[PDB]
């Protein structure tokens, strides 16, 4: 579907792949996904192409 | 887990400061701003006279 409707690219992640023993490192690896979208959205308003995310397993 | 680790770590200082004097090189390049202008300032007006 990313190919169907063009996003920039998919960045795919697995849930268990981002978990850190240290307190503050387990939330930031998430936010680094959305920053790439936040930039384009604020910059180019509301006609920007999708920044798409996929989680391999969230559960 | 039920784990809290809050930690610290230490620095490795960069090189290029054998002695502070090295910045005196800037005091040199001040001086070759100081010792350059009067050469031409008297050169062209020495041509005037």
């Amino acid at each position: 579907i990313g190919k169907m409707l063009n996003a920039r690219e998919p960045k795919v992640v697995n849930g268990p792949e981002i978990l850190n023993k240290y307190v503050g490192e387990s939330e930031a690896n998430i936010r680094k996904l959305f920053a790439d979208a936040e930039e384009e959205q604020r910059r180019l308003g509301a006609n920007s192409g999708l920044h798409i995310i996929i989680f391999d397993e969230i559960d | 887990m039920a784990e809290d680790a809050d930690m610290r770590n230490e620095l490795e200082e960069m090189q290029r400061r054998a002695d502070q004097l090295a910045d005196e090189s800037l005091e040199s390049t001040r001086r070759m701003l100081q010792l350059v202008e009067e050469s031409k300032d008297a050169g062209i007006r020495t041509l005037v006279m």
